[PDB]
Parts: structure tokens; C-alpha cells; sequence
């Protein structure tokens, strides 16, 4: 009926507590916004279901 | 069915000790995964 | 391709600008791999 | 002083399989409760190893080095002392000489001249209550010599009522040699004994030659012991590091 | 305030009833620790840097350096390196790190080869007398010395290899002389015709071109953070501290995390363990040798429920996955990555499975679900 | 964006240190090949 | 066509005028001329 929702945070796995790696990530865009946003999406849908 | 965490209050104490060494879950958890809670617990879908 | 998968040992043994060169390799690495996560937990989501 | 004492007398080489030996802790960081995956130079798992048993006069073969070394040896009152690498051992090239003499291992690359015969000896309880090792019949020049390292005995000892085993991996691998070890008595005739253990890394040395054949070194005077030559093959190993982080069980991938 | 960081995460001015995801809330490192080993003694460069005389490039000298203090600012800083080259550290960084051994290697080529003393490359120095390893971490110093090093007639001391069977491996040293058989006919004897003594001087007198001259060349070699450390930068040692979150630098192994007392067993050759994703999370201190535990610096999820801009600017949070013994120590008594504090006045804290919530009443009536947080827990605005 | 998509002849016309990085290219490039086709198969699997 | 333009303009020894480049260290880079690490420009020297 549903699988376990999971939420990862872009920024503590790919730069895990550094800001100048995480001053890089930022050059990338919305990429860790899509991530959340899919991620939120599934999340949602395994109550829905 | 042998779950692998339901999200319920890993209050960070257990990923104080060699029990944090022996389990992922904390490896998951220190690495920004995290895993949350259904809306409905076993109780709700067993009243229902 | 990175000198070091540990982001700290970038960070400790090189400077701002060769770091960068390092650092950019692990976030192309690491933003893949949670592209390839997301991407299996959506069609599996479909599934589910 | 040395003296050619007859033949290699006769064809000493017997087999026996590798049980579970062999596998060491593969670099200097620990680990505990996890299944490790881990590739190198290794001996394998069941692998055909050459034994060696003293029976009175005995000689120590020349044998090949290809991609190192897995060496050990069974034992009582330590018979076996040092072991000689390079690749033309007769000053041609640089060579590195291992020896554990009575005051103190040596460890020592030279351009060397070794005698035919390398060997040492003792004179037994001669009134002091002590067994010199009146003789060092080892090499006959050493005209260039760029390195040089001197310690103490390495003798990990209660009277020997089981026996010794001592087991060791020497690497020769981007200028640096590699020195690994492990001692455990042991209660077996001459079977190699079936359980688990890995070798800890012991020295590191900065030598820089082409080892192409070893050697290992007797010790002169009833003593009786065996030794026993694995080859190390570049293969991949799983290990079971345990929740006290030792190495309880491990897989050989390629087995 | 949170509603603020959920209208920045929407890119909006105006947020719809929900529950919204936001910036993971971590508790800030309070003081820094530095541990590398007690010991004092300055590192010999001198005797490395000011040697009388170096070796021929086919007989290259190591001299290992160990148990001391290596200021490497006073070797970078002097102008007299023409080329001060660093293969897996930055020149700057030097300081800030230990190394389990330092090697040092010196002998003389020609300038125009020193090119070649770079990991991986090819020609007659990296193929036949001295070849870097292509990992090689470390750094390559060279300098011309024709006007201490040089000579009026020439200088002609200084031996490289011509030829040899194969390339040699990385940090080998060939000192045979033996003729080398180019040919097809075998040649002892000191010549031959097609055969050669491989070992040719290189000329330098004082007035041969820059380029030509002679460079001195010492490689400096070393290797990082996974042994035990005896050559240190001059960095100054702190007082260890434990049960607070923390900058530690131990031998240059730099991080944040809470230290305490581990009931790991480390082996007297190891100085740091590793968890599932290769970091580090134990260290044995290099001053009083027990067995440290790392854990991240306390750290959670945080979600704002909001029953939307046009109804209120009122807002609840949501700290997913934290008992909220926790969240009174998040306090400002230190400092965390979100600096709006407001809601940790308490009063209306609830704990949840799903985490604790803050900012919302508990009430025993229950009704439809209209923001779900988990667990059987939903929120809602009422009179 | 190699000087070629010849294995061998990246191999054969440059030495190592820079030939790597160049072999560096034709992996990620080959290798985001590879989970091009895997998602495009998973997402037909699902069809079928 | 530029926006704001700069002329800086001083003497020191040619093996220091490697320190000029942006991101160095050195005495002149250190105490005494430090170019920002996303410095826009050119840095022109000629023996005098
Ligand atoms: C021991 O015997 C060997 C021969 O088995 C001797 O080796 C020869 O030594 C002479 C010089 O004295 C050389 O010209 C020969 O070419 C050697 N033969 C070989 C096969 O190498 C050795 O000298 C003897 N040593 C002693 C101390 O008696
Ligand atoms: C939140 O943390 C506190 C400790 O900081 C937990 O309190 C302990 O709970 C156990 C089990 O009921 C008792 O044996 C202890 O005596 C309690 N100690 C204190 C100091 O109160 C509390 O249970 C945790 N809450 C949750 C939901 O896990
Ligand atoms: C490479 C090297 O060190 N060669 C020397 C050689 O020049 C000298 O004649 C000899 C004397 O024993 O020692 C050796
Ligand atoms: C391999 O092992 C067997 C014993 O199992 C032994 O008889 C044989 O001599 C060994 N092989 C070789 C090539 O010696
Ligand atoms: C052991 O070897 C060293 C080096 O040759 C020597 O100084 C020492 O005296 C030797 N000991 C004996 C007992 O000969
Ligand atoms: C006993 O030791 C002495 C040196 O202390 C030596 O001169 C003597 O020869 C030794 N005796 C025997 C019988 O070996
Ligand atoms: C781990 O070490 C302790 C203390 O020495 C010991 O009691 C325990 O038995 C060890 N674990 C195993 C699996 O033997
Ligand atoms: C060489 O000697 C001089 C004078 O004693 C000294 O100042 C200098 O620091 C030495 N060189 C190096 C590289 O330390
Ligand atoms: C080592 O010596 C052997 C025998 O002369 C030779 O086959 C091999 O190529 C040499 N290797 C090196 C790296 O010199
Ligand atoms: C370092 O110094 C402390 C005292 O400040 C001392 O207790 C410790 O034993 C020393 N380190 C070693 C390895 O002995
Ligand atoms: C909220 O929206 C309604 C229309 O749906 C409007 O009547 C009301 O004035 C709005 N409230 C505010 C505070 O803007
Ligand atoms: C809810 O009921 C419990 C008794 O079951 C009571 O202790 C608690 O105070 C009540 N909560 C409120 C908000 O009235």
C-alpha cells in the first residue's frame, strides 16, 4: 500500500557542514529544491495511498 | 515484515555508543537522510 | 577523481583554489547519485 | 670466515594447503561491526604453499619474490633468524639483508657479496650459562651501502609446551618494503592449523630495489622446526571485522 | 522568523495552509581544539637544504624525517626555490598538517629536465634513474647552484643513466654499472661496439646557459591522515575538551563534532576509525592516548506549519526526529545555522513520534485532519 | 568533449597524467549513457 | 566597454611578480598587495 517516506537534505549529504562547499552546490540552482520537491511529492502520496 | 525504522524519536543518545557503529540507520541519519512517520500509526489502520 | 572522497581533507590540505577544483568533483559525484536515488523512488513510487 | 659444507642435500620441497591463513589488517585505520571489502597483494585462501622441515645438516633453497611474500615458520628455540632479498645477490646490484643475531635484529641494503652458504651458529651452555652465536658466515663485501637500521632481539617467548608458530608478509611495493606479523603458540604435529587470525603491520623500511628472489637464514650450533612459503597474488578479500574490531572471518572473492 | 524561511523556500510572499519542509537546523561548534603530538624539536632541513654536496640523479639520497617540527613557511617563503611544486597538499596548508613520515630524496639534474621530476611524466630522468609514483603527495623544490655547484674547467661529478633494459618503478634506485648490451652480439669487457657503459656526466661549467646549467632538485614525500603522525607544523596544541560541540583539528584530521570516551580498542598502530561512509568517528588523541568518539554536532529536520498568510502570520515548528530534552539546549547559550530563536520560549511545546512541536496547543478533543505533521498527529487554527 | 571516442587511441597519443583526463570523459559521458537507457528501460518496464 | 577602470601601479623584484597573480602568497601578496580571488583584470610587468 505504501513504502517508507524518506527525506534527504541536499546540503548535509553532498557538503556535509561546509559552508564553501556549500557556497559551490549554490552554482547548480534549483537542483536540491527538485530533489526536496520530488522526495516531498512521494512523501505525501504513501498517506494518500 | 522486520521494519527498518517508522521516523519515531532516534533522539540521538543511541547514536551516542558502539550501538550507533553496529546499525546504518545512524549512518543514514549523520549523512542527512532521514526517514519520517506515516500519518496513520498501526493503531489508525487497525481501528479502520 | 577527486584526491579524497572526505570533504574535510580537501578542505585541510589544499587551498581556495585548487580545493575548488576537488570539491566540484565530489558535488558532481554526489548530485548524480541522489539524481539516480530520486529518479529509482519515483518510478518505484509508481509502483507502489 | 665460510666454508662450502657439501650439496643442497637432496630435494627437502613437501605441500600442504593454506586454510585460513594469510589475510591481514590491510591499512591503519579501524573499523568494527562491518563486512569490509579490501584489494591487494594476498596470500589465497586453500592456496598450495611450500613446507620446509629440518631433519642432521640442512640447506634453505634460493626462491623466487613475485609480488612478495607470505613466510612463516614453526618453531622452537628460534632456528630461523633473517632472510636475504634482491635480484643477483653477489654485488652486481643492491640487496637487503634481514637478520635477528644475539644482541639484536639488523636490517641492512648493500651492494653485498654473500657467501654460498649464508648461515650462523652457537656454541651450546659453555660454562657461562649462555649459548653465543659465535659465527656471522654471512656475506664477504658490502662496498656501497645506502641504507642502515639496528634494534633489539625480536624473540615474543612459557617453556614451549605447544608449539610456535610465527607468520609474516613482506611486500615490496612503490620503493617501500613492508614488514607484517602475528605470533600464536599452536597444538598441532605439522598440520598448518585451521582457524582465524590476521597479521598486523609491524615496519615499514625506504629501501628502493628490485626484489626478483628470497632467502631465509639458519641459525647453527637437535634443534627441531619447519618453515613454510606462500605466494601473495593481487586479489580482492571480504573481512568480518567484529564489535572489539578484529578480523574474525574473512572470504576470499576469487577462492 | 520561520514563516520568513518558508516564504524564501516557496519564492513566495504569500504561503498556502500547510506544512513545509525548511533548512535543517545544527547546533554551532563553540571553541576549537587542536591536538597534534607533544614534541619540540625543530625538523633538520638544513641538513637537507645546505648538504656540501648532492648526489648524481642515478644515485639519489633519502633521508627520512621524523619525531620533529617542520615550520614549512621558512622553506616556502625563500626566494631562493625557483620552482616549489606540491602534488596532493598546497604549499599554504603545509602547516596546518601531521605526516606519519617525511622522506626527502636530493640529486642534481639540468634545469630544462626538472620538468620532467613532475608524477607521471616520461623522458630519460622518469624512465631510467628517478620516477615519481603517479599518487605521489608531496611537494618538488628546485633550485639552480651553478655559482656554488658548477666549476671553471667544469663540473663533471654528476652522473645520470642513458639506458636500461626497462623503465623502473616509482622511488627505485639503480646503481649497477654493468655495460648495457644494445646490441645483438654479447659484450662483457669495459666497451663495446653497439654497447655501452650506461652512466654519461652532464657538463656544466659556470658560463653553459640557463636551462643547461645545474639545478638541485630535493622531493620532498609524505602521506596523509590514515597512520600515525611524528612531523608536525608549528601549530600550538589546546586544552581537550569533551560533551560540547567543537572545531577539533587532531594531526590535521579538522572537523565539528561532539568528542567523548569511547569503549573502542583501537590498535597501538591506529590513530583514526571510520563509520559506513568512510568518515572518521574515533580518534586516539595524540597527547593522552584514549580512544575518542566523534558524533556530529546535534542536528534535525525542520518543518513550519502555517495556516497561510491570508489567514495569519502565526506559525508552529515542527523539530523532526528530536525529543525535545534536546531543543531547550538549542537555546542561545550557543549558536545554530537558523538564528530565529522565538518559538524555543516554550509554553506550548508538544512532543510528537514524529519529533517535538513547538508553537501549537495540545488539546484532547480530536477532529478531521487538517495539517498533517505524523504519527496520528494533525494541527489546525481555532478559537 | 575528448580528442577522440577511441579508447586506445586517447591511450596511444597522450602520457598518463593528462590521457586519464581525457578518459575522464568519455566515463562520464559513456556512463550517463548507460542511466539515459536504464531510466528510459525502468519507465517502459512500468508500461509493460 | 568596462564599467569602472583601475590602473595600480608599483616596483618589485621579477622573481616576487609571480605573487601578483590573485589567489597568492608571498611577501608582497601577504603585507603588502593582495588581489581579491575573483579579480577581473590584467596584471602587465616589464623588466625596468
Ligand atoms: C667453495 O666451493 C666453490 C665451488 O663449488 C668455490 O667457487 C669457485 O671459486 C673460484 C675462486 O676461488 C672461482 O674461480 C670459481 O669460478 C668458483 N666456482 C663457482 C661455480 O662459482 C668457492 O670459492 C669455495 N669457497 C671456499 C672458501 O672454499
Ligand atoms: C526524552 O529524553 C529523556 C532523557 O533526556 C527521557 O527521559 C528518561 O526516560 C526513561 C524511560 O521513561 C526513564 O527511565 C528515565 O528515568 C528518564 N530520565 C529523565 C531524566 O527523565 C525521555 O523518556 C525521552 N522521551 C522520549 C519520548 O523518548
Ligand atoms: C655507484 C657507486 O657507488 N660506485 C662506487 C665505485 O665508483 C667505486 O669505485 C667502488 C669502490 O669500492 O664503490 C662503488
Ligand atoms: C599442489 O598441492 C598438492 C597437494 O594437494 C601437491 O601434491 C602438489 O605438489 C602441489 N603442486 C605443485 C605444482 O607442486
Ligand atoms: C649484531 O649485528 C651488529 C651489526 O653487524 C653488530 O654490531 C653486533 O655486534 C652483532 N651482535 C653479535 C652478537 O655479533
Ligand atoms: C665465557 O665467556 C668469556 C667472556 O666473558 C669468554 O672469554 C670464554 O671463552 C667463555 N667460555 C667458554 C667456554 O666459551
Ligand atoms: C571483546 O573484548 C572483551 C574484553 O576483552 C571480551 O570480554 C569479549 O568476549 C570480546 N568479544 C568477543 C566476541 O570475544
Ligand atoms: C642555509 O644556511 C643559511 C645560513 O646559516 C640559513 O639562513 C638558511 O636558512 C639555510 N637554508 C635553509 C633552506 O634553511
Ligand atoms: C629486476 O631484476 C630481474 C632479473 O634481472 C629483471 O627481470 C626485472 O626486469 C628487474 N626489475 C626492475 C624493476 O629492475
Ligand atoms: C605529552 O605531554 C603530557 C603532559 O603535558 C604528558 O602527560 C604525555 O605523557 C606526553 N605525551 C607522551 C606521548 O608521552
Ligand atoms: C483572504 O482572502 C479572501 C478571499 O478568498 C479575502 O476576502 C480576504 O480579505 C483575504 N484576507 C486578507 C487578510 O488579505
Ligand atoms: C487531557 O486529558 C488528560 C487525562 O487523560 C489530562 O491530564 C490533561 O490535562 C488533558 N489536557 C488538557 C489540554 O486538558
Amino acid at each position: 500500500v505504501s513504502m517508507t517516506k524518506t527525506s534527504v537534505d541536499c546540503t548535509m549529504y553532498i557538503c556535509g557542514d561546509s559552508t564553501e562547499c556549500s557556497n559551490l552546490l549554490l552554482q547548480y540552482g534549483s537542483f536540491c529544491t527538485q530533489l526536496n520537491r520530488a522526495l516531498t511529492g512521494i512523501a505525501v502520496e504513501q498517506d494518500k495511498n | 515484515v522486520t521494519l527498518a525504522d517508522a521516523g519515531f524519536i532516534k533522539q540521538y543518545g543511541d547514536c551516542l555508543g558502539d550501538i550507533a557503529a553496529r546499525d546504518l540507520i545512524c549512518a543514514q541519519k549523520f549523512n542527512g537522510l532521514t526517514v519520517l512517520p506515516p500519518l496513520l500509526t498501526d493503531e489508525m489502520i487497525a481501528q479502520y | 577523481g577527486a584526491i579524497s572522497s572526505v570533504l574535510n581533507d580537501i578542505l585541510s590540505r589544499l587551498d581556495k583554489v585548487e580545493a575548488e577544483v576537488q570539491i566540484d568533483r565530489l558535488i558532481t559525484g554526489r548530485l548524480q547519485s541522489l539524481q539516480t536515488y530520486v529518479t529509482q523512488q519515483l518510478i518505484r513510487a509508481a509502483e507502489i | 670466515q665460510c666454508v662450502n659444507f657439501t650439496t643442497r642435500t637432496q630435494l627437502p620441497p613437501a605441500y600442504t594447503n593454506s586454510f585460513t591463513r594469510g589475510v591481514y589488517y590491510p591499512d591503519k585505520v579501524f573499523r568494527s561491526s562491518v563486512l569490509h571489502s579490501t584489494q591487494d597483494l594476498f596470500l589465497p585462501f586453500f592456496s598450495n604453499v611450500t613446507w620446509f622441515h629440518a631433519i642432521k645438516r640442512f640447506a634453505n633453497p634460493v626462491l623466487p619474490f613475485n609480488d612478495g611474500v607470505y613466510f612463516a615458520s614453526t618453531e622452537k628455540s628460534n632456528i630461523i633468524r633473517g632472510w636475504i632479498f634482491g635480484t643477483t645477490l653477489d654485488s652486481k646490484t643492491q640487496s637487503l639483508l634481514i637478520v635477528n643475531n644475539a644482541t639484536n635484529v639488523v636490517i641492512k641494503v648493500c651492494e653485498f657479496q654473500f657467501c654460498n652458504d649464508p648461515f650462523l651458529g652457537v656454541y651450546y651452555h659453555k660454562n657461562n650459562k649462555s649459548w653465543m652465536e659465535s659465527e656471522f658466515r654471512v656475506y664477504s663485501s658490502a662496498n656501497n651501502c645506502t641504507f642502515e637500521y639496528v634494534s633489539q632481539p625480536f624473540l615474543m617467548d612459557k617453556q614451549g609446551n605447544f608449539k610456535n608458530l610465527r607468520e609474516f608478509v613482506f611486500k615490496n611495493i612503490d620503493g617501500y618494503f613492508k614488514i607484517y606479523s602475528k605470533h600464536t603458540p599452536i597444538n598441532l604435529v605439522r598440520g598448518l592449523p585451521q582457524g582465524f587470525s590476521a597479521l598486523e603491520p609491524l615496519v615499514d623500511l625506504p629501501i628502493g630495489i628490485n626484489i626478483t628472489r628470497f632467502q631465509t637464514l639458519h641459525r647453527s650450533y637437535a634443534g627441531a622446526a619447519a618453515y613454510y612459503v606462500g605466494y601473495l597474488q593481487p586479489r580482492t578479500f571480504l573481512l568480518k571485522y567484529n564489535e572489539n574490531g578484529t578480523i574474525t572471518d574473512a572470504v576470499d572473492c576469487a577462492l | 522568523d520561520p514563516l520568513s524561511e518558508t516564504k524564501c523556500t516557496l519564492k513566495s510572499f504569500t504561503v498556502e495552509k500547510g506544512i513545509y519542509q525548511t533548512s535543517n537546523f545544527r547546533v554551532q561548534p563553540t571553541e576549537s581544539i587542536v591536538r597534534f603530538p607533544n614534541i619540540t624539536n625543530l625538523c633538520p632541513f638544513g641538513e637537507v637544504f645546505n648538504a656540501t654536496r648532492f648526489a648524481s640523479v642515478y644515485a639519489w639520497n633519502r633521508k627520512r624525517i621524523s619525531n620533529c617540527v617542520a615550520d614549512y613557511s621558512v622553506l616556502y617563503n625563500s626566494a631562493s626555490f625557483s620552482t616549489f611544486k606540491c602534488y596532493g597538499v598546497s604549499p599554504t596548508k603545509l602547516n596546518d598538517l601531521c605526516f606519519t613520515n617525511v622522506y626527502a630524496d636530493s640529486f642534481v639534474i639540468r634545469g630544462d629536465e626538472v620538468r620532467q621530476i613532475a608524477p607521471g611524466q616520461t623522458g630519460n630522468i622518469a624512465d631510467y634513474n628517478y620516477k615519481l609514483p603517479d599518487d605521489f603527495t608531496g611537494c618538488v623544490i628546485a633550485w639552480n647552484s651553478n655559482n656554488l655547484d658548477s666549476k671553471v674547467g667544469g663540473n663533471y661529478n654528476y652522473l645520470y643513466r642513458l639506458f636500461r633494459k626497462s623503465n623502473l618503478k616509482p622511488f627505485e634506485r639503480d646503481i649497477s654499472t654493468e655495460i648495457y648490451q644494445a646490441g645483438s652480439t654479447p659484450c662483457n669487457g669495459v666497451k663495446g661496439f653497439n654497447c655501452y657503459f650506461p652512466l654519461q656526466s652532464y657538463g656544466f661549467q659556470p658560463t653553459y646557459g640557463v636551462g643547461y646549467q645545474p639545478y638541485r632538485v630535493v622531493v620532498l614525500s609524505f602521506e596523509l591522515l590514515h597512520a600515525p603522525a611524528t612531523v608536525c607544523g608549528p601549530k600550538k596544541s589546546t586544552n581537550l575538551v569533551k560533551n560540547k560541540c567543537v572545531n577539533f583539528n587532531f594531526n590535521g584530521l579538522t572537523g565539528t563534532g561532539v568528542l567523548t570516551e569511547s569503549n573502542k580498542k583501537f590498535l597501538p598502530f591506529q590513530q583514526f576509525g571510520r563509520d559506513i561512509a568512510d568518515t572518521t568517528d574515533a580518534v586516539r588523541d595524540p597527547q593522552t592516548l584514549e580512544i575518542l568518539d566523534i558524533t556530529p554536532c546535534s542536528f534535525g529536520g525542520v518543518s513550519v506549519i502555517t495556516p497561510g498568510t491570508n489567514t495569519s502570520n502565526q506559525v508552529a515548528v515542527l523539530y523532526q526526529g528530536v525529543n525535545c530534552t534536546e531543543v531547550p539546549v538549542a537555546i542561545h547559550a550557543d549558536q545554530l545555522t537558523p538564528t530565529w530563536r522565538v518559538y524555543s520560549t516554550g509554553s506550548n511545546v508538544f512532543q510528537t513520534r514524529a519529533g517535538c512541536l513547538i508553537g501549537a496547543e495540545h488539546v484532547n478533543n480530536s477532529y478531521e485532519c487538517d495539517i498533517p505533521i505524523g504519527a496520528g498527529i494533525c494541527a489546525s487554527y481555532q478559537t
